[PDB]
């Protein structure tokens, strides 16, 4: 679960 | 193990080549995959009014091929991010993308998202089958029962777009009989189709008690919080209304109970103590004393984990001399009694529910169509092969054989494609 905003 | 490739003349679907100015909050989107040395990446949403939406050319689930003009095929997930961060405000980024890539599907469904989706030429294709004079279904079914559910939301959309008219409304007047009842109910959002045959269910006094206990009974916290929404914006009226207008009694506790999706979720670590003491305190309230207490069968059983509550249904027999199924069948009657049935099956194991609810709505003269079709539609994108499994092993043939027995036409051809599968 990695996620990350851009 | 989904498919991975370094080498871009190993990908699947189309590319897309895009040019993002960076904004004061970022590029307005967000990504998964990476931890895995083998993992793509993926659009996971973007930021509406941001720039990726503004510019139209991103989708979700759109893997990221090269990022100005740097393959990233492989890159960790924390590599990339440094990419689009070091880009000042103001600049610009060039990203490849591949359309055809799946995402967050189930592992368990039939129907699979078509990989080389189209919804103009579908939509096309369709209007075609439709205005055909005699009405071409077989085109229709090996459309709409070969898309995701929400790639059929894209059909709908550009059939829209196209021809001033909505697919539903089209369908609907060229289609008849049980297929018609199919392919409307593939064109409704999980939650829209929930939502409806809910209602559906409660037309009158004369309630379809079984449609109202296999829908609430099954679905999970997050799939009942999207029908609680969907079924308000519909028809203007909380679900939890009309269940108590046609509902009453301890039946009506239990499905209000139930309805508002707020079990507790599935814990790290397992409450041995706990799984006792509810075991312990179902046994008291029912077999144990006279009479039965069912507030206490309702509130164990409806705000426990499924984790949980399978353990405590296994530490049942432990105190109990009739396991928790056999208790129901003594303990209560009536709708309640079918209600508690069904959702026990659903806790100790809810692929095995809808294989017997099948096999049900087919063993006898004539078929429950109601029933079949709303158990191929609802469950085709989430575990309907661990169901046709569960089928198979205690009746011996397939689901896919009994549909083929009892259905015909191409009525009978769209439910063997929800089933999956040439058997
Ligand atoms: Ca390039
Ligand atoms: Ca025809
Ligand atoms: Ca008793
Ligand atoms: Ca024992
Ligand atoms: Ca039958
Ligand atoms: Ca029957």
């Amino acid at each position: 679960l990695p996620s990350t905003t851009l | 193990k989904p498919f991975f490739t370094r080498n871009p003349s190993e990908l699947k679907g189309k590319f897309i080549h895009t040019k993002l100015r960076k904004s004061s909050r970022g590029f307005g989107f967000t990504v998964v995959g990476g931890d895995e040395p083998d993992e793509f990446l993926q659009i996971k949403s973007l930021v509406l009014d941001g720039p990726a939406a503004l510019d139209g050319k991103m989708e979700t689930g759109d893997v990221i091929v090269s990022v100005n003009d740097t393959c990233v095929l492989g890159h960790t997930h924390a590599q990339v991010v440094k990419i689009f961060q070091s880009i000042p405000i103001g600049a610009s980024v060039d990203l490849e993308l591949c359309r055809g890539y799946p995402l967050g599907s189930s592992a368990y469904g039939s129907v699979k998202a078509y990989t080389n989706f189209d919804a103009e030429r579908d939509a096309l294709n369709i209007e075609t089958a439709i205005k055909t004079k005699g009405v071409d279904e077989v085109t229709i079914v090996n459309i709409l029962t070969n898309r995701s559910n929400e790639q059929r939301q894209d059909i709908a959309f550009a059939y829209q777009r196209r021809t001033k008219k909505e697919l539903a409304s089209a369908l609907k007047s060229a289609l008849s009989g049980h297929l018609e009842t199919v392919i409307l109910g593939l064109l409704k959002t999980p939650a829209q189709y929930d939502a409806s045959e809910l209602k559906a269910s409660m037309k009158g006094l004369g309630t379809d008690e079984d449609s109202l206990i296999e829908i609430i009974c099954s679905r999970t916290n997050q799939e009942l919080q999207e029908i609680n929404r969907v079924y308000k914006e519909m028809y203007k009226t909380d679900l939890e209304k009309d269940i108590i207008s046609d509902t009453s009694g301890d039946f009506r506790k239990l499905m209000v109970a139930l309805a508002k999706g707020r079990r507790a979720e599935d814990g790290s670590v397992i409450d041995y103590e706990l799984i006792d003491q509810d075991a312990r305190d179902l046994y008291d309230a029912g077999v144990k004393r006279k009479g039965t207490d069912v507030p206490k069968w309702i509130s164990i059983m409806t705000e426990r984990s499924v984790p949980h509550l399978q353990k405590v249904f296994d530490r049942y027999k432990s105190y109990s001399p009739y396991d928790m199924l056999e208790s129901i069948r003594k303990e209560v009657k009536g709708d309640l009694e079918n209600a508690f049935l069904n959702l026990v099956q659903c806790i100790q194991n809810k692929p095995l529910y809808f294989a017997d609810r099948l096999y049900d709505s087919m063993k006898g003269k004539g078929t429950r169509d109601k029933v079949l079709i709303r158990i191929m539609v609802s469950r085709s994108e989430v575990d309907m092969l661990k169901i046709r499994s569960e089928f198979k092993r205690k009746y011996g043939k397939s689901l896919y054989y009994y549909i083929q027995q009892d259905t015909k036409g191409d009525y009978q051809k769209a439910l063997l494609y929800l089933c999956g599968g040439d058997d």
